[PDB]
C-alpha cells in the first residue's frame, strides 16, 4: 500500500492554487468528485457577448492588395564575401592532388599577377579611418615577401599587430566593466539603445546578384563520392533523379558560393581555435575542375583574423576582408556602404573584343563572426540536399495524381518548360535545369542572407500563398483578420535586401496569379 | 630571483612536481592542442581536430612489440607517450591500416555465429 | 529575364512545392528573442489577458498572484485567461462519456508507471535551473547537486532508486525551515521556496518541479494515446493517416446539400492564457474514484505552477559615451534602481512588472512557460473537438478535426453557408470558455479538400513528401567503425520516420561518405589524393585481391545504397573479404579494441578509442616567465637551465650582485635535488 501525502507548506499552496470560492483542496476535490454536467457550456454560451465571434470575410480575387515595401535610402551588401563582383587569381595544380597548404596556394596564385599598381583609395568608408584600410593591404603584400626572408618557411602567417590592424580588428575598443557601486552616478549613462533599424528601399543589385547565381560556369564546383550499384527499382529511379539534378547543378555559380562558404568558414574556424591571440592571415581559397578537367586552385583575396579566445558559440571574432574585384564601386555606391574600396592594379582580359585592360579593385571592410555562424557556412552543402528535395518532392507529388512516376518526363521532355522568371514582355518559362539552379540559388541566398526577418516573411507569406491557392482551386476561401496577416508580413520588411526582393517576388506573382 | 623561487614552491607540491619532471617542451603543444577542440564541444569537429594530430588513437603497450615503429616509407606508426589512466601508448591511424595488411590472422569461422543477430539481416536480402 | 522562384506556383500548386517555402531546413545561426526585456513582456502580457481576476497575497511566497478563472466573460476578441471551471469539467465529463473508461483505464496504466519509474529518468532532458548553485546547468549535474543537499539534510529516501521516493523528499524539503548544502551555505524557508518554484531563462524550470511534470504528462500521454483526434505522440507516416481519416469521415456521410469547410487552425498566445488551476481541475476529475496517493503526486505539478516565480535572467547592460564605461545591473536590484538610466520603451515595461517583483523574481500565478504540459493541453483541445458531435451541438451544423498542443485543424459541416458560419462561431466561443484563443491572423478557412496541420500540407488525399529538419549527415566523432554504422543508420531512419525522399538519401549518403573519408583520411585506394594514410591504404589496396571486400576506412569502395543501409558494413562485405584481411580486421588479439565481449557495429581494429586542470595551467604560466628550450628536455630542467644562463650573463654585464647570483645558484641546486 503506497501512500503519498500533501501537508505543511504544500497543503497551504494546494489550498491557494484553486478557483475563487474554494479555500480548501479537500472541499474542491469533493465538488469535482460529485460533479455532473448541467448544460454549463450551453448556458454560458448564451451569457457571453455576440460581439465575441469569428465572422468570415470571404477572400475574393479583389480582396488581396500588393505588399507595401518600405521607403528610405537604398539597401547595402551585407554578405561575408563578394558574390558576383568577386575576382580570383587561379593556378593549375595537377601533380599535387589532395589537402595541401593554403598559405602557399595563395602565394603561388599571387605570383601569377604582375600588374600591381601603387594602391590608392577609390571609394572610402564614410564611417571609418580610410588610410588604415590602405596600410593593411600594403602590410599584406609586405609580410608575404618577408616569408622569403625567413631561414625556415612557416606553415601559416601571423600579421604584425600594427596600429591600422589593431584599429580594423577593434583591439582596445571594448570599454572596461565598472561595478555599478563605483560608477553609480555618471551624467551620460544610458542602456544599450536597441534603436529602430532605419528602413532601406529595395535596390536593383540584389536581383542582379541572384540572376548571376542561377547561371552556369565553365567549372565543376562539386565532386561527390561513389554509391552502391543500383538494384531495387526505387534505386534506379533515385539515381536517375539525383544524376539529372547533380548534372544541371554541377557547374552552377550558386555551387561556387557554397564552396567559398565551406573553405573560408572552415579555414576561419580552424584559425580561430589554433592561433587564438595571433592576427593570422587566412587566404580566401576555392578549387574546381576546369571544363577540360584539370584541378585548379583559386584565390579570391585575404581575411586577417583578430583575437579569438572563443568560450561560447555566440562569442565574436573580428576580421578584415580584402577581396579582389573588377567591378567599379562608383557604379552602385549604395551597395558598398560598409566597404572601403581601393584600386590596387590593372588586369588584361582576352574577351570577345580581342583583349581589354581593366583596373583591379580591393573591397576591404571590417566584419565579425561566431562559431555558430562559421559552422552555418561550413554546412552550406545542405543547400544541395534542400534543392534536390524540392525537385524530388514536386515529382513525387505530380506523380501521385497520375499514379505513375514522372521522373523521366520532367527531365527528358525538352518541350516541358516551367514559369520561373519575368521580362519586359512578361512571364518567361525555362528548362527543368533552370528550375534546379534557380531553386539552388534560393537555398544558398536563404543561407547567405539568413535573418530573423526572412524566417518571419517566409512563415507568414506562406499562409497568404495557401489562401490564394484555395482561391485558384475555387474552394471558397475565407479569412478572419486578413489586415492582421498583412501587418505581420509587412512587419518583417525593414532593410534586409534579400527579404525585400522575396516580397517584390510575391507582389510580382500575386498580379499574375489573378 | 622571483621566478626561480616560484619553481621551488611548485616542486614541493608532489602533483605539480610530476607534471614538470615527466612532460617535455615538445609535448606541451600536444597537451594544449586537444583542449582547443574541447572548447568546440561539437564531437564531429573534435574528431577532425584530433585526426590532424600525429598520434590521436590509444592502444595497449604490447603494440610496440607487435607492429614496427616505422613502415617501409619511414612513417612513425606509434610513440612512447604518457596516456591518462595506465601504460597505454599513442598510435597513428596508419598503424590500424598497417595491422589490417601485415597483422596476425586468427580463424574467423565463429564470427557468423557470434554476430548471428547482425548476420541474419543479410539472409532476408 | 529576371529570375523569380515564386512564379513556379503559376504552374505547380503551392502544396506540391511547399518544400520551397521553408527557407533553412535546419536550425539557423541566431535564434534571438530570449533577453531580459523579452521575459518581462511574457510576465506583463500573461497578466494583461488575465487582469480582471482576483489578486491574492500568497501566505508562503508573499507574492501578488492573479486568478482569472471563474472570472468575467470577455466582451472583446482579445486573448482571455478567464476560463470557467463548470465549462472545463463539462468538456472533460462529455469526453469520458464519448470514450467510456478512457480516464479510469489510463490511470491504471499510469499507476503501473509512477511506481516502476526511476530517478535515473530525471537525468534525461535539456538545460535545468540548479537551485543548489542558483544557475542553469545540464540535467544530470542539476540532480547530482540536488541529491547532495537532500543527502546532507535528512532526506535519504531518494537513494531507494524509484522517483516517487525522490518526490517524497522534495515534499519534506518544503516543510523544513532551514536548507543547508556543503558546496556550508544557508537558505531560510522563504528564499528556498522562491527557488523551488522558479523558472529561469523561454525559461527552464527547477529540479523539484520537473519530477511531477513527468507523471502528469505520463497520464496525459495514456489519454492522448486513446484519442483519434490527438496528433501526439504518434510517429511520422502514422500521423499522415490521421489527416486522411478525418476528411474521409466528414466527406463520405456528406450528401449533395451538406457543405464541408476545413479551417487551417493555430491558437494565439497558447501558454500565457490557460491557467494552472484549470489543469488541477482536469487532473482531479480524471483521478476521481482513484487512490489518494496517485491523486496527490499528479496534483502537485499544477499547484507549483500556480505559485511559480520567473527570474529575469541576468539583467541590462549600460554605456557612458564620453567616459567610455559600461556596467551590467542584475535582476535582483532592478526593483530598487533609478528609472532615468533606462529609455522610454524599457521604463514602462519595468514600471508595470515592479508590483509583481518579489526577491529579484517576478510572480506569475497565471499562464505557463512553453512546451511543459503539451500533452495535457492537447486533451483539453480535443475535449472541444469532442463537443462537435451531432448530439452535443443539437443543431444542423456539426464538426470534427485534429489537435496537438496549440496547432489544430477543424472540419465544420452544415446544410448551408450560414450554418457553417454558426458552427465556426460555436467552436470559437466554446474555446474562449476554457482559455483557448484561436489566432484570427494565423488561421484561415476553405472548402474541405486542402489544409495544413503540424506542417503536413494535405491536397486532395496526398500530403507532400519532404523532411523539414535534416540532421547533420556528417561524421559523429566516435571512431571509424561506429560513425559509419551511425551515419548509414541516421539516413535509413530519416527515410522511414522523417519522410526523406530516396534521391535525397542517395546524395545524403554521398555527402556523409565524402566527410567520412576526409575526416579519417581513408580515401579509396585507387584514387591519387595525398594524406598520411594514402601510402598504407594503397599498399593494402595492392595486396588485396577482392577489393570490394575492403571497408571504406581501409580505402575500400562504398557499397551502401537505399537497400543496404540497415546492414552493418562488416556483415555487408563479409563474403567479399580476403581470408587474411578478414583474419586481421577481426583478430581480437589486436591492441586497438578494449572489452571485446542505438547503432549496430561489429568489433574490428577500427573500433579504437581516441585521447580522453588548475595544476597544468600553473606550470604552463611559469614557463612564460622563463620564455616571453630543447625539445627532448623536460619542463623543470629547461627552466633550471635557463635560470643559470641568465644568472651568469647578468653577473658579467653587472645587473645582479655577487649576493643575488649566489642565491639563484643555491635555489637552482634545491630544485635538482627534488628531481
Ligand atoms: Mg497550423
Amino acid at each position: 500500500e503506497e501512500r503519498f501525502e500533501i501537508t505543511g507548506t504544500m497543503r497551504r499552496l494546494a489550498d491557494q492554487s484553486l478557483p475563487p470560492n474554494f479555500s480548501s483542496l479537500e472541499n474542491f476535490r469533493a465538488y469535482v468528485d460529485g460533479f455532473e454536467p448541467n448544460g454549463c457550456i450551453e448556458g454560458k454560451l448564451s451569457q457571453m457577448s455576440k460581439e465575441v465571434n469569428a465572422r468570415i470575410e470571404p477572400f475574393l480575387r479583389t480582396t488581396p492588395r500588393p505588399l507595401r515595401l518600405p521607403d528610405g535610402p537604398p539597401c547595402s551588401q551585407r554578405s561575408k564575401f563578394l558574390l558576383m563582383d568577386a575576382l580570383k587569381l587561379s593556378i593549375e595544380d595537377p601533380s599535387h592532388e589532395g589537402e595541401g597548404i593554403p598559405l602557399y596556394d595563395a602565394i603561388k596564385c599571387m605570383k601569377t599577377f604582375f600588374g600591381w599598381k601603387e594602391p590608392n583609395i577609390i571609394k572610402p568608408h564614410e564611417k571609418g579611418i580610410n588610410p588604415n584600410y590602405l596600410l593593411t593591404w600594403k602590410q599584406v603584400l609586405a609580410e608575404l615577401q618577408d616569408i622569403e626572408n625567413e631561414e625556415k618557411i612557416p606553415r601559416t602567417k601571423n600579421m604584425k599587430k600594427t596600429s591600422q590592424l589593431k584599429w580594423a580588428l577593434g583591439e582596445n575598443m571594448a570599454p572596461e566593466k565598472v561595478d555599478f557601486e563605483d560608477c553609480k552616478d555618471v551624467n551620460d549613462l544610458k542602456q544599450y539603445d536597441s534603436d529602430e533599424p532605419e528602413p532601406r528601399s529595395l535596390a536593383c543589385w540584389i536581383q542582379s546578384e541572384f540572376n548571376k547565381a542561377c547561371e552556369l560556369t565553365d567549372s565543376s564546383w562539386v565532386e561527390l563520392d561513389e554509391i552502391g550499384e543500383d538494384v531495387a527499382p526505387i534505386e534506379h529511379i533515385a539515381s536517375m533523379r539525383r544524376n539529372y539534378f547533380t548534372a544541371e547543378v554541377s557547374h552552377c555559380r550558386a555551387t561556387e558560393y557554397i564552396m567559398k562558404g565551406v573553405y573560408i568558414n572552415t579555414a576561419l574556424l580552424n584559425a580561430s581555435c589554433a592561433a587564438m591571440d595571433d592576427f593570422q592571415l587566412i587566404p580566401m581559397i576555392s578549387k574546381c575542375r576546369t571544363k577540360e578537367g584539370r584541378r585548379k586552385t583559386n584565390l579570391y583575396g585575404f581575411i586577417i583574423k583578430g583575437r579569438s579566445h572563443l568560450r561560447n558559440d555566440t562569442d565574436v571574432v573580428n576580421f578584415v576582408s580584402m577581396e579582389f574585384s573588377l567591378t567599379d564601386p562608383r557604379l552602385e555606391p549604395h551597395k558598398w556602404e560598409k566597404y572601403c574600396v581601393l584600386e590596387i592594379g590593372d588586369m588584361l582580359l582576352r574577351t570577345a573584343v580581342g583583349q581589354v585592360s581593366r583596373p583591379m579593385f580591393l573591397y576591404v571592410r571590417t566584419n565579425g563572426t561566431s562559431k555558430i555562424k562559421m559552422k552555418w557556412g561550413m554546412e552550406m552543402r545542405r543547400c544541395l540536399l534542400q534543392s534536390l528535395q524540392q525537385i524530388e518532392s514536386m515529382i513525387e507529388a505530380e506523380s501521385s495524381v497520375k499514379e505513375k512516376d514522372l521522373t523521366k518526363e520532367f527531365f527528358e521532355n525538352k518541350s516541358e518548360t516551367w514559369p520561373i522568371g519575368e521580362s519586359p514582355k512578361g512571364v518567361e518559362e525555362g528548362s527543368i535545369g533552370k528550375v534546379c539552379r534557380t531553386l539552388l540559388a534560393k537555398s544558398v541566398f536563404n543561407s547567405l542572407y539568413a535573418s530573423p526577418q526572412l524566417e518571419g516573411f517566409s512563415a507568414e507569406s506562406r499562409k497568404l500563398l495557401l489562401i490564394v491557392q484555395a482561391l485558384r482551386d475555387n474552394l471558397e476561401p475565407g479569412t478572419f483578420d486578413l489586415e492582421g496577416l498583412y501587418e505581420a508580413i509587412e512587419e518583417c520588411l525593414i532593410n534586409d535586401p534579400w527579404v525585400l526582393l522575396n516580397a517584390s517576388w510575391f507582389n510580382s506573382f500575386l498580379t499574375h496569379a489573378l | 630571483m622571483e621566478r626561480i623561487k616560484e619553481l621551488r614552491d611548485l616542486m614541493s607540491q608532489s602533483r605539480t612536481r610530476e607534471i614538470l619532471t615527466k612532460t617535455t617542451v615538445d609535448h606541451m603543444a600536444i597537451i594544449k592542442k586537444y583542449t582547443s577542440g574541447r572548447q568546440e564541444k561539437n564531437p564531429a569537429l573534435r574528431m577532425k581536430w584530433m585526426m590532424a594530430m600525429k598520434y590521436p588513437i590509444t592502444a595497449d603497450k604490447r603494440i610496440m612489440e607487435m607492429i614496427p615503429e616505422r613502415n617501409e616509407q619511414g612513417q612513425t606508426l606509434w610513440s612512447k607517450t604518457n596516456d591518462a589512466g595506465s601504460d597505454r601508448v599513442m598510435v597513428s591511424p596508419l598503424a590500424v591500416t598497417w595491422w589490417n595488411r601485415n597483422g596476425p590472422t586468427t580463424s574467423t569461422v565463429h564470427y557468423p555465429k557470434v554476430y548471428k543477430t547482425y548476420f541474419e539481416k543479410v539472409e532476408r536480402l | 529575364m529576371d529570375v523569380n522562384p515564386t512564379l513556379l506556383f503559376l504552374k505547380v500548386p503551392v502544396q506540391n512545392a511547399i518544400s520551397t517555402t521553408f527557407p533553412y531546413t535546419g536550425d539557423p545561426p541566431y535564434s534571438h528573442g530570449t533577453g531580459t526585456g523579452y521575459t518581462m513582456d511574457t510576465v506583463n502580457r500573461t497578466h494583461k489577458y488575465s487582469e480582471k481576476g482576483k489578486w491574492t497575497t500568497n501566505t508562503e511566497t508573499g507574492a501578488p498572484q492573479l486568478n482569472p478563472i471563474d472570472g468575467p466573460l470577455p466582451e472583446d476578441n482579445e486573448p482571455s485567461g478567464y476560463a470557467q471551471t463548470d465549462c472545463v469539467l463539462e468538456a472533460m465529463a462529455f469526453l469520458e462519456e464519448s470514450h467510456p473508461g478512457i480516464f479510469e483505464n489510463s490511470c491504471l496504466e499510469t499507476m503501473e508507471i509512477v511506481q516502476q519509474t526511476r530517478v535515473d529518468k530525471l537525468t534525461q532532458g535539456r538545460q535545468t535551473y540548479d537551485w543548489t548553485l542558483n544557475r542553469n546547468q545540464p540535467a544530470a549535474t542539476a540532480l547530482a547537486n540536488t541529491i547532495e543537499v537532500f543527502r546532507s539534510n535528512g532526506l535519504t529516501a531518494n537513494e531507494s532508486g524509484r522517483l516517487i521516493d525522490f518526490l517524497k523528499d522534495v515534499m519534506d524539503s518544503m516543510d523544513k525551515e532551514e536548507m543547508e548544502i556543503t558546496t556550508k551555505q544557508r537558505l531560510n524557508k522563504r528564499s528556498y521556496l522562491i527557488r523551488a518554484l522558479t523558472l529561469n531563462t523561454i525559461a527552464t524550470p527547477g529540479m523539484q518541479i520537473r519530477g511531477f511534470v513527468y507523471f502528469v504528462e505520463a497520464l496525459a500521454r495514456s489519454i492522448c494515446e486513446k484519442l483519434e483526434q490527438s496528433g501526439l505522440p504518434v510517429g511520422g507516416n502514422e500521423k499522415k493517416a490521421k489527416l486522411a481519416n478525418v476528411v474521409r469521415k466528414m466527406m463520405t456521410n456528406s450528401q449533395d446539400t451538406e457543405l464541408s469547410f476545413t479551417i487551417t487552425g493555430d491558437n494565439t498566445k497558447w501558454n500565457e492564457n490557460q491557467n494552472p488551476r484549470m489543469f488541477l481541475a482536469m487532473i482531479t476529475y480524471i483521478t476521481r474514484n482513484q487512490p489518494e496517493w496517485f491523486r496527490n503526486v499528479l496534483s502537485i505539478a499544477p499547484i507549483m505552477f500556480s505559485n511559480k516565480m520567473a527570474r529575469l535572467g541576468k539583467g541590462y547592460m549600460f554605456e557612458s559615451k564620453s567616459m567610455k564605461l559600461r556596467t551590467q545591473v542584475p535582476a535582483e536590484m532592478l526593483a530598487n534602481i533609478d528609472l532615468k538610466y533606462f529609455n522610454k520603451s524599457t521604463r514602462e515595461k519595468i514600471e508595470k512588472i515592479r508590483p509583481l517583483l518579489i526577491d529579484g523574481t517576478a510572480s506569475l500565478s497565471p499562464g505557463m512557460m512553453m512546451g511543459m504540459f503539451n500533452m495535457l493541453s492537447t486533451v483539453l483541445g480535443v475535449s472541444i473537438l469532442n463537443l462537435g458531435q451531432k448530439k452535443y451541438t443539437k443543431t444542423t451544423y456539426w464538426w470534427d478535426g485534429l489537435q496537438s498542443s496549440d496547432d489544430f485543424a477543424l472540419i465544420v459541416n452544415a446544410p448551408n453557408h450560414e450554418g457553417i458560419q454558426a458552427g465556426v462561431d460555436r467552436f470559437y466561443r466554446t474555446c474562449k470558455l476554457v482559455g483557448i484563443n484561436m489566432s484570427k491572423k494565423k488561421s484561415y478557412i476553405n472548402r474541405t479538400g486542402t489544409f495544413e496541420f503540424t506542417s503536413f500540407f494535405y491536397r486532395y488525399g496526398f500530403v507532400a513528401n519532404f523532411s523539414m529538419e535534416l540532421p547533420s549527415f556528417g561524421v559523429s566523432g566516435i571512431n571509424e567503425s561506429a560513425d559509419m554504422s551511425v551515419g548509414v543508420t541516421v539516413i535509413k531512419n530519416n527515410m522511414i520516420n522523417n519522410d526523406l525522399g530516396p534521391a535525397t538519401a542517395q546524395m545524403a549518403l554521398q555527402l556523409f561518405i565524402k566527410d567520412y573519408r576526409y575526416t579519417y583520411r581513408c580515401h579509396r585506394g585507387d584514387t591519387q589524393i595525398q594524406t598520411r594514410r594514402a601510402f598504407e591504404l594503397k599498399k593494402l589496396w595492392e595486396q588485396t585481391r577482392s577489393k570490394a571486400g575492403l571497408l571504406v576506412s581501409d580505402g575500400g569502395p562504398n557499397l551502401y545504397n537505399i537497400r543496404n543501409l540497415h546492414i552493418p558494413e562488416v556483415c555487408l562485405k563479409w563474403e567479399l573479404m580476403d581470408e587474411d584481411y578478414q583474419g586481421r580486421l577481426c583478430n581480437p588479439m589486436n591492441p586497438f579494441v578494449s572489452h571485446k565481449e542505438e547503432y549496430d557495429a561489429v568489433a574490428t581494429t577500427h573500433s579504437w578509442i581516441p585521447k580522453r586542470e588548475q595544476m597544468y595551467q600553473k606550470c604552463c604560466n611559469l614557463f612564460e616567465k622563463f620564455f616571453p628550450p630543447v625539445g627532448i628536455s623536460s619542463m623543470v630542467e629547461a627552466m633550471v637551465s635557463r635560470a643559470r644562463i641568465d644568472a651568469r650573463i647578468d653577473f658579467e654585464s653587472g645587473r645582479i650582485k655577487k649576493e643575488e647570483f649566489a642565491e639563484i645558484m643555491k635555489i637552482c641546486s634545491t630544485i635538482e635535488e627534488l628531481r
